[PDB]
RNA sequence: UUACCACGGAGUGAUUCAUGACUGGGGUGAAGUCGUAACAAGGUAGCCGUAGGGGAACCUGCGGCUGGAUC
RNA sequence: AAGCGCGCGUAGGUGGUUCAGCAAGUUGGAUGUGAAAUCCCCGGGCUCAACCUGGGAACUGCAUCCAAAACUACUGAGCUAGAGUACGGUAGAGGGUGGUGGAAUUUCCUGUGUAGCGGUGAAAUGCGUAGAUAUAGGAAGGAACACCAGUGGCGAAGGCGACCACCUGGACUGAUACUGACACUGAGGUGCGAAAGCGUGGGGAGCAAACAGGAUUAGAUACCCUGGUAGUCCACGCCGUAAACGAUGUCGACUAGCCGUUGGGAUCCUUGAGAUCUUAGUGGCGCAGCUAACGCGAUAAGUCGACCGCCUGGGGAGUACGGC
RNA sequence: AGUUGGUGGGGUAAAGGCCUACCAAGGCGACGAUCCGUAACUGGUCUGAGAGGAUGAUCAGUCACACUGGAACUGAGACAC
RNA sequence: GAAGGUGCGCCGGCUAGGGUGAAGGAUUUACUCCGUAAGCUCUGGCUGGUCGAAGAUACCAGGCCGCUGCGACUGUUUAU
């Protein structure tokens, strides 16, 4: 706090580390599923969540969440990821773009289209 | 304070600036040195008396601090203070 | 100590939460220049320096309604950290209502009078 | 022809990255086994340093503290 | 979440008061430069806007020069308020080195004397008819010093309790005398640092980690009991940690009071024997003030100033790795 | 250890350990040398009340590079997309 | 001697010092001290040239490194 204690030593500012380092300052990337699965939420939470893991193009294996009702990915399937996790699910921090390359949007969606790649009908 | 009053009136009046000088760093300096040498005799046969070494150490720093400010006011005077005192090893 | 100035302030801040009336402490021409600085803009009565080897300075205070003229005094140019100020950048206490002392090189006086004679200097204080 | 010097070569180190049978702790778990160590004087007051011991929380000794109940 | 366990001290940071000088800091101005574009202000042209553009402002900076001397820095000369020295005295478990004493425990020897002693909630292990415990006399040995004893004292802190002798540090106290800012703090560094622990050598009465047995318990690697080794003790080395705490760094100044206590001093009381001031500590309330509250409150966690150390959510973790 | 100075000489358009011969043991560094990782720099840009924080696209100034390493030639000017 | 590497012959040019040492001087006291040109002798430094396939040219004269068991180590022992 002394002026002189912060004239040799000033103060220093931390960075937080980014919660998607697999994405690597990018908006999105490009991987291929290795494993889809259903998972189980943490303590207040009861369901199965579909999640992938992806292998990305700079070579980071990572489980994003796969949003909507239904999805057609399966093994040796190229999609997208996108930022953000699911807080109930843990260990993934990635969202998976519906409406890109491989996994399609989902069917007979009405409201918020745009956000799960849903076409107006 | 392991100096007698006849020790501390003798030093005092080889020391002293003018007649009544008891406080001129010559006479402090040379009244720590001679403590200083008076009680390396004690701590040779005592050599577990930390708390009276305390208080030797701070003779020292004393001494030091006088010489010190006696720099700083006439070199000249410093000079020949240790050289009569035989310090500056 | 190290800081006769602001031993000076802090002398008068205590007694006016204390309500007395006269404070004594040594003086200086720092603490005297300051004094009439502080009397004639009206926060402190009077003050007098006794003339003796070892002067003392003696402020009588001033209070309105019983709450202390001086709401508050702060010293600004600490011996730790001296602060140095322009004429265009120097202090206005309050909105101009307070007074920022600044001892400038036409003596010590006001920050109001410094604008006026266009010369900054060391800001030492300031009062309201 | 000599001097300088790039490529290339030799030896020996340093550092960094990735892997490695096996091994140690850590965290999270939908809850299983063994106890019940702390929270009330938690049923031997607790905790700190240290040493020894024990399936485990822990126990014991030595010093210290109150961040201990009754009085 | 955060005051290093505590001193000393290097670099550094900051430094009582008076006079004079200087002008690096400081202040004002001038000059050169601080490219253009952009930011900003006032206008102009695209039907407006985006956009373009005119001029100005700014570029908080640097360099030089000129003025000023309140403060800082420097220089010179002083002063005693800080700091220190000289003298008398006071109190103290302050430290070190050697002796000495009493109470008690244990062990051993001897006498008396006979069925228990010891232990626990109760028991049992244990001791005892080979004569125990108890009681009396003697001897050896080690450790700690009952009463005094007191929010008492001393010490930088850790700590220090029998008495005496020797060596030795500091504090408090009174006046006079002397130096004259010689000061404060302090990264590194260095020194001391409970207990446990480690090494070498001694010593070993009591206590007692480990260990063994007896109980309790569903179990009891414990609590309880009977023993008992290291250790606790001494010398010389090492360690370097504690809830090393007032969980409150050091130094200086100021801010109502009241009630105790330790070592002094001064005046009334010269009292025989109390009272009033003052100082260095040590406690309890308490105005103001502060605090999230609890509470602190002249021994501040209030109002300030100098310096230093430290904190940036919990766990992972004061852990891994590397260095010493 | 040309390391840091000095002296003589050479060399450059020009001073200089730029190079060399000899002499001395110097030079930098807790005011962070050396080493490791990253990185073109600035005017500027974003954000912010400001102080600050982040950043160095377009445009402008400087720098470095031209498949990798090195070297000179010509030329006023290069060690030359 | 970890490992590993460079130089090394011969002939010139320049150059730095040991030792010894008539002189001379001193103590011109004496088996005295200082010192000494040349001459002998020892140790270097910096450069140039030159021959051969090869210069520590013969004889002479460590091979070295990594992991692991055992014994600490030098030593002693079953003369055969
Ligand atoms: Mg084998
Ligand atoms: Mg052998
Ligand atoms: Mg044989």
């Amino acid at each position: 706090a002394t002026i002189n204690q912060l004239v040799r030593k000033p103060r220093k500012r931390m960075v937080d580390k980014s919660d998607v380092p697999a994405l690597q300052n990018c908006p999105q990337r490009r991987g291929v599923c290795t494993r889809v699965y259903t998972t189980t939420p943490k303590k207040p939470n009861s369901a199965l969540r579909k999640v992938c893991r992806v292998r990305l193009t700079n070579g980071f294996e990572v489980s994003s969440y796969i949003g909507g009702e239904g999805h057609n990915l399966q093994e040796h399937s190229v999609v997208l990821i996108r930022g953000g996790r699911v807080k109930d699910l843990p260990g993934v921090r990635y969202h998976t773009v519906r409406g890109s390359l491989d996994t399609s949007g989902v069917k007979d969606r009405k409201q918020g289209r745009s956000k799960y790649g849903a076409k107006r009908p | 304070m392991a100096l007698s009053v006849e020790e501390k009136a003798q030093i005092v009046n080889e020391y002293k600036q003018a007649e009544g000088d008891t406080g001129s760093p010559e006479v402090q300096v040379a009244l720590l040195s001679a403590n200083i040498n008076k009680l390396q005799d004690h701590f040779k046969a005592n050599g577990k008396d930390h708390h009276s070494r305390r208080g030797l150490i701070r003779m020292v720093n004393q001494r030091r601090k006088l010489l010190d400010y006696l720099k700083g006011k006439d070199v000249s005077r410093y000079t020949a203070l240790i050289g009569r005192l035989g310090l500056r090893r | 100590m190290q800081d006769p100035l602001a031993d000076m302030l802090t002398r008068i801040r205590n007694a006016q939460m204390a309500e007395k009336t006269v404070v004594s402490m040594p003086s200086s021409k720092l603490k005297a220049a300051v004094a009439k600085v502080l009397k004639d803009e009206g926060y402190i009565a009077d003050f007098q320096i006794s003339s003796e080897v070892k002067p003392q300075l003696s402020i009588e205070l001033k209070y309105f309604e019983g709450k202390p003229v001086i709401e508050e005094v702060k010293r600004i140019s600490r011996p730790g950290l001296r602060q140095y100020k322009s004429v265009e950048q120097l202090p206005k206490v309050r909105g101009g209502l307070g007074v920022s002392i600044v001892s400038t090189n036409k003596g010590v006086m006001t920050d109001r009078a410094a604008r006026a004679a266009g010369v900054g200097g060391e800001v030492l204080c300031t009062v309201f």
